[PDB]
C-alpha cells in the first residue's frame, strides 16, 4: 500500500512478494521505483 | 524522491566596450646640407742623383 500511494503507468500487484511491472516507463519512474527498493529487501522489478 | 532541475537559469550580463585612439604627427626637414669632408693639398718630390 505504501508503494502504491508513492507512485499514484505502473501496475501494482501483491502476488507473494511486491511485484512491479510496466512496458514503457520513463527513466525517472524507474529511478523512483528503485529508490523505493530501500524499503523492503524482497523486491523485484 | 525529489529530483533536480535539468539546469539552473542563470542571469544574463550585457557588456559594452569602447576603444578610442587619436594619433597626430609632424615632420620637418629644412636647410642646406653642405659637404663636410673635402680633399686637401698635395705635394710630391722626385729625383735621380745617379
Amino acid at each position: 500500500e505504501e508503494m502504491r500511494e508513492l507512485m499514484g503507468a505502473k501496475i501494482r500487484v501483491v502476488g507473494d512478494h511486491v511485484v512491479v511491472d510496466g512496458k514503457n516507463l520513463a527513466p525517472t519512474t524507474l529511478a523512483r521505483v528503485r529508490a523505493l527498493q530501500a524499503l523492503y529487501p524482497k523486491t523485484i522489478v | 524522491l525529489a529530483t533536480p532541475s535539468p539546469f539552473d537559469m542563470e542571469k544574463m550580463v550585457w557588456l559594452d566596450v569602447n576603444i578610442l585612439e587619436i594619433r597626430k604627427s609632424v615632420l620637418e626637414n629644412f636647410g642646406v646640407d653642405w659637404s663636410k669632408q673635402i680633399p686637401g693639398p698635395f705635394a710630391a718630390f722626385g729625383k735621380d742623383f745617379v
